[PDB]
RNA sequence: UUGACGGAAGGGCACCACCAGGAGUGGAGCCUGCGGCUUAAUUUGACCAACACGGGGAAACUUACCAGGUCCAGACAUAGU
RNA sequence: AUGUAUUCAACGAGCUUAUAGCCUUGGCCGACAGGCCCGGGUAAUCUUUGAAAUUUCAUCGUGAUGGGGAUAGAUCAUUGCAAUUGUUGGUCUUCAACGAGGAAUUCCUAGUAAGCGCGAGUCAUCAGCUCGCGUUGACUACGUCCCUGCCCUUUGUACACACC
RNA sequence: AGGCUGAUAACCUA
């Protein structure tokens, strides 16, 4: 229908390099895929998901204080 | 506190009951007419434009943020 | 030795009078730190008005 | 022949640049020139805020200082040598005098 | 169930130009290949590739350490083993494939996890 | 005797006091500073009149901290090889 | 709130010209971010023809909802020698607490409070900070010593490190 | 745990 590539919530994805709209349960498993990558090879990023912290670069020390 | 639940849409009673009912209120509003007969203001503002189309209700005030309406000819 | 760039940042940059690399004032020009701008101020012909 | 000269004048002291400007146009008058000026621009208030305290302690007092600038413009329309002959009097200290032809 | 890296497998990484890599990776490594590599960098790479050499058929090389935990992991290390300097130590990993577009950084933790004990004095009463 | 102090008195005064009020803050998420905890190190000063303060918004430098490698940028004078 | 239409400030700051290091108009390319080219300005000369709240019309309709935008995925660009422990800026997606806040407590008497944005400092890049600027523009009081303190007098004192 | 106090006790809140 030609909307352009830069519209999409998946692009250029990592496996295939496709373009594409993912929704529903396509997009949950998308997300755990990319989690799953990270702390296979122990990927900082993925080790931060892992431990439940922050990997956006946040401070910790005051702010997300929940448990 | 329960919800509110204004149908988004006339069913033939309701629809029925604002051209009789309505065009004889003083003030007219959607607002108003939402409570009176549970309808979204959405629904209130295209009705109101409907009346006027009929000729059954005449402005009072236009503004983008309080329209004021009322019955076209008095009692 | 001294490889390092110093074509920016506060490395780069030290107090004109004294050396101190730490609060310089920059504006026109005057690449004086803070505490010695308040010292010379008078002589430069900057003044107190309100 | 007759051109149009552009004598600019900048100092931090109102009376000396007011002295100045006034021994040119005056000087002027009496070699019946015409004289267009001066002209004053608006002030330039240079301004720098600093912090009192050598340190951090304490209230955090401020320090506004200003050193404010006044400019005049003087055109007059003679030759370059009558001008020169003019502004090559003694000028008061801090007014500095800059003669240029004015591109028009 | 190979490994794919933009659709293209491994195989094929492995003889792309750097032209054509560039493409495929993310707009940050892709920056930084086209403002170019230093001295070091290079040197890293010359390394890495001639520890291959090296190794008897069948084992895996021998370690290379380095500071450069800024560099980018690139199709030609996979397969080596790198000592990544985490500030105090040299911490060893084995470049898999999925680790391509990646700072040898994230692989190197520079601190260690934080597992609390009980609040000091001064720590209520705030 | 002078001061300071008083749940002593008298007079006067202040939105860093109150009154009449407005906006709030304190509750949420987040930003940032401080403590504590952790750490090779998480440099440090400061506790109304410390705590978006040290103009302190640190990627390098800054940088004082930690793990390592260099360099002499040891004048001058005396003796020695 | 969102999407249109509409429309009015002040303080200020700005370059080594090297192809060009600062502020940048105009033209072109691009959805954006950004890029290319011709230039202006060492400045009441050029940027500066220079804001937002607000005004206006429409959509939404009392539903944590088109309120809120934290957290997170993918990807693009820019600064830099270097961006990972996300520098920042974009695009789509994700869409948490929070429904006005307990004890307690701050500031403020008129172009003030509050709301609204702008410049400057820091600055290669980075503002939720600070110092200034204007725009919109109130309620209440014109008192008192009740609380917290202060000044003067008289008075008591076994205090003088001075009621901690 | 927070608040109140220069601080502790007392007191107040959660
Ligand atoms: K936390
Ligand atoms: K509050
Ligand atoms: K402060
Ligand atoms: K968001
Ligand atoms: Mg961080
Ligand atoms: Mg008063
Ligand atoms: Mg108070
Ligand atoms: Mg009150
Ligand atoms: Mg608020
Ligand atoms: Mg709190
Ligand atoms: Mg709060
Ligand atoms: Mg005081
Ligand atoms: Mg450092
Ligand atoms: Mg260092
Ligand atoms: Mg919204
Ligand atoms: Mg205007
Ligand atoms: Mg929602
Ligand atoms: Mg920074
Ligand atoms: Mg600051
Ligand atoms: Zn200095």
């Amino acid at each position: 229908f030609k909307i352009p590539d830069w519209f999409l919530n998946r692009q250029k994805d990592y496996k295939d390099g496709k373009f594409s709209q993912v929704t529903s349960n396509a997009l949950d498993m998308k997300l755990r895929d990319d989690l799953e990558r990270l702390k296979k090879i122990r990927n900082h990023r993925g080790l931060r998901h892992y431990w439940g912290l922050r990997v956006r670069g946040q401070h910790t020390k005051t702010t997300g204080r929940r448990g | 506190k329960e919800k509110v639940n204004n149908m988004v849409l006339f069913d033939k009673g309701t629809y029925d009951k604002l051209i009789t009912e309505a065009p004889k209120y003083k003030l007219i509003t959607p607002s108003v007419l939402s409570d009176r007969l549970r309808i979204s203001g959405s629904l209130a503002r295209k009705a109101i434009r409907e009346l006027m189309a009929k000729g059954l209700i005449r402005m009072v005030s236009a503004h983008a943020s309080q329209q004021i309406y009322t019955r076209a000819t008095n009692t | 030795w001294n490889a390092h760039p110093k074509n920016y940042g506060p490395g780069s940059r030290t107090c004109r009078v004294c050396g101190n690399p730490h609060a310089i004032i920059r504006k026109y020009g005057l690449m004086c730190c803070r505490q010695c701008f308040r010292s010379n101020a008078k002589e430069i012909g900057f003044i107190k008005y309100r | 022949m007759i051109h149009k000269i552009r004598i600019t004048l900048s100092s931090k002291n109102v009376k000396n640049l007011e002295k100045v400007c006034a021994d040119l146009v005056r000087g002027a008058k009496d070699k019946r020139l015409r004289v267009k000026g001066p002209v004053r621009m608006p002030t330039k208030v240079l301004n720098i805020t600093t912090r009192k305290s050598p340190c951090g302690e304490g209230t955090n007092t401020w320090d506004r200082f200003e050193l404010r600038v006044h400019k005049r413009v003087i055109d007059l329309f003679s030759s370059p040598d009558v001008v020169k002959q003019i502004t090559s009097i003694t000028i008061e200290p801090g007014v500095e005098v800059e003669v240029t032809i004015a591109e028009s | 169930k190979k490994f794919s890296y933009r659709g293209v497998d491994l195989d094929s990484l492995l003889d792309m130009s750097t032209d054509e890599l560039v493409k495929l990776y993310p707009a940050r490594p892709r920056r930084r290949f086209q403002r170019g590599l230093k001295r070091k960098p290079m040197a890293l790479i010359k390394k890495l590739r001639k520890a291959k050499r090296e190794a008897p058929q069948g084992e895996k090389p021998e370690v290379v350490r380095t500071h450069l935990r800024n560099m980018i992991i690139v199709p030609e290390m996979i397969g080596s083993v790198i000592g990544i300097y985490n500030g105090k130590t040299f911490n060893q990993i084995e470049v898999k494939p999925e680790m391509i577009s990646h700072y040898l950084a994230e692989f190197s933790i520079s601190y260690k996890p934080v597992k609390h004990g009980r609040p000091g004095i001064g720590a209520t009463h705030s």
